[PDB]
């Protein structure tokens, strides 16, 4: 949407979760910088009125901040000239049973926006946990339309944010842990009418493939593979949900995202590459037809669900300026592809302890597996890095184009894993493994890292007590901001990693910081409200270390630092 | 099974040592009830039909109505 793109270049605005269509998470604002951030103070706050995990972040457009909450997914608008008053509120009535089919807390990754046009007034878009996509009037909160995307009776939910391109809004999927077969859907923004729908598994017509699909890299695989890499009908419950983030190149008219893990976690129950789970897609905007598709983790054995963010950039590849996508996957590899051809440029380890894979062979595109860290029935696999939580999860990261560095919140979590047989019943969990998780070999649960994505060169690396889950914001002030699960927002010098500032928020952070200008002054905002997967133990009062799909044992110390919460914090000088 | 030996372009899965080619009729046969398998897709078809009802009704009246029994 070219009007939305244009609003995104205005530093008064934060118009989409990813900030802009390249997901740069980078601000040109410099009032707050490495030499004065030590004086950053709380300017004002809000309560969201809920507990549970607060993912995503606020949007700001034309002088209005928009706030969203975990279930039941309340939405509020606040005029920045009157920060104490709520301009409008929208309170969904949802079946409480939606909570029981959410794997990983009742989180929501937030709102999308589109400005006024032929369709006609400016709109806020909300995905509800109960499977609905809703269009609200951005100025008044009036419900314009509402459609059913996903059915909670099938264990099918929504947690990923909607994503606007042209006259469409895209809605993902969730519930691979309950055997949901992944799919993404485009709706018309005027109407709410379904334009196209692309499944992650099954016949080619469902996959929605260009006739030139994977022309540039035939060795990735082309047609029929959504059936032939599964045995019989096992694809129909085969996962590949997309609950992460998107990117869009307006000039190529292409949308990028990742499909998640195959179901069940029990690898032995689903022989085959299990395509097209765990795939980086590039799809035509209008038709949804994939031009390319690269499967990062064939026949997943570890739940490295391939939904992580896509960061677009323009960098030199062997002396030639090349349009790229960069993608830190759950599997602990950082992928950079040519975003036009899909060709692989690099795939390097986010941390040297990744052991499921020895290396990716860049010419074949194939990860060379280490059978010592495989999973399989009738075996307890020990010391696999990364764990199912990943060395990287749902945080949106940031890119400074002057330095050519990505800054990333990283996890350092390893596991043991044994599968078990189980039946599929629609509406019930369909996991089939028992895990124990613990710190990686360096001994802490998180890191923050700055890297070049073409060369794989690590500029700096620093440790954190907990996994850094919520992502990052980088600025031309030479700063990277992020929140921690233990309840700090922090700022680091982007040249060195030196810690310049921190503040004690009430609860842990699992979403990202934003920055914007209003009335000539720079602000930073963030949610505080711990939850999501790391927080399941404290949110649900769980004590078995294998509960919360393995997370409880790894994160048992978290509750000594933070309780639940739900607030918005805004900082300024 | 190291992932590099390919039956076909984009198809490189091999059984691990001691494990079968096919699971049907093995001790790891998932034995899926084809009626359970098909439930997702039928519930999607019914969501799509209700949605198309709401769209047509917005087209006919200019007023959006969610509940399909009030149409
Ligand atoms: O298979 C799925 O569709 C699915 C859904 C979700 C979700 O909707 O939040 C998560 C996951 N998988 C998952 O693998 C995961 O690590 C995860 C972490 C979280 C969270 O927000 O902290 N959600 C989810
Ligand atoms: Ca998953």
């Amino acid at each position: 949407n070219s009007e939305l793109d244009r609003l995104s270049k205005d530093d008064r605005n934060w118009v989409m979760q990813t900030k802009d269509y390249s997901a740069t998470h980078f601000s040109r604002l410099t009032e707050i910088n490495s030499h004065n951030v030590k004086n950053l103070k709380v300017a004002w706050t809000l309560s969201t009125g809920t507990l549970h995990g607060h993912e995503g972040a606020p949007l700001v457009v034309d002088g209005i901040m928009y706030i969203h909450t975990p279930f039941p997914n309340n939405v509020y608008a606040v005029d920045l000239n009157d920060t104490r008053k709520m301009l409008w509120q929208y309170k969904p009535k949802q079946n409480p049973a939606a909570r029981a089919v959410a794997c990983c807390d009742v989180v929501n990754r937030g709102l999308a926006y589109v400005p006024a046009g032929e369709h006609g007034p400016a709109k806020i878009f909300l995905n509800q946990l109960d499977g609905h996509i809703v269009a609200l009037n951005a100025k008044t909160g009036e419900e314009i339309w509402k459609m059913e995307n996903s059915d909670i009776a099938m264990g099918s939910t929504l947690t990923g944010a909607p994503f606007v391109v042209k006259d469409k809004v895209l809605v993902g999927s969730a519930g691979a842990e309950l055997g949901v077969r992944g799919y993404v859907t485009a709706y018309n923004i005027k109407d709410g009418k379904q334009e196209w729908r692309a499944y992650a598994t099954g016949p080619d017509e469902d996959l929605l493939l260009d006739k030139d699909f994977n022309k540039d890299n035939p060795h990735y695989g082309q047609f029929g593979l959504g059936l032939s890499t599964w045995e019989g009908d096992a694809w129909k419950i085969g996962g590949g949900t997309n609950w992460g983030w998107y990117a869009y190149d307006p000039k190529l008219d292409m949308i990028y995202y990742g499909s998640g893990n195959p179901a069940p976690w029990n690898e032995t129950m689903r022989p085959g590459d299990n395509k097209w789970t765990m795939t980086i897609w590039g799809r035509d905007a209008d038709t949804g037809r994939a031009k390319f598709g690269y499967q990062k983790t064939p026949h997943d054995e570890w739940d490295y669900a391939g939904v992580n963010y896509m960061g677009l950039s323009e960098q030199e590849v062997d002396g030639k300026l090349t349009p790229l996508l960069t993608h830190p996957d759950r599997n602990g590899l950082v992928y950079t592809l040519n975003r036009e051809t899909g060709a692989l440029v690099n795939a390097f380890k986010i941390d040297d302890t990744v052991n499921w894979v020895k290396k990716v062979d860049l010419k074949t595109g194939l990860p060379i597996r280490d059978p010592e860290y495989s999973t399989r029935m009738d075996h307890n696999a020990k010391g696999i890095c990364p764990s199912a939580m990943g060395y990287h999860n749902q945080g949106i990261e940031s890119y400074d184009p002057d330095k050519k560095l990505f800054f990333m919140g990283v996890n350092h979590i390893c596991m043991d894993w044994e599968p078990f047989m189980l039946p599929y019943r629609a509406g019930q969990f369909f996991v089939g493994a028992t895990l124990n998780m613990y710190p990686g070999p360096k001994g802490m649960l998180g890191q923050v890292k700055a890297m070049n994505a073409v060369t794989g060169k690590m500029e700096w690396e620093v440790p954190e007590k907990f996994a850094v889950w919520g992502g990052t914001l980088a600025t031309a002030g030479d700063l990277v901001f992020y929140g921690t699960l233990d309840g700090f927002i922090k700022a680091r010098d982007t040249r060195t990693g030196e810690l310049k500032w921190q503040f004690q928020l009430p609860s842990g952070v699992i979403g990202h910081p934003i920055t914007y200008q209003h009335n000539g002054k720079q602000y930073i905002a963030i949610y505080s409200g711990v939850g999501g997967w790391p927080g399941v133990g404290l949110v649900f009062d769980l004590k078995d270390p294998t509960a919360g799909l393995g997370a409880v044992g790894a994160f048992r110390e978290l509750a000594h630092y933070t309780q639940m919460g739900g607030s918005v914090f805004v900082f300024s000088l | 099974y190291d992932g590099t030996h390919c039956k076909a372009p984009g198809n490189c899965w091999e059984p691990k040592p001691g494990y079968p080619d096919k699971v049907a009729g093995s001790k790891y046969d998932p034995k899926h009830d084809p009626n359970e398998l098909n439930k997702q897709a039928e519930s999607i078809k019914a969501m799509e039909a209700r949605n198309q009802k709401r769209v047509e009704n917005y087209a006919k009246t200019g007023k959006f109505v969610y509940k399909v029994e009030d149409i």
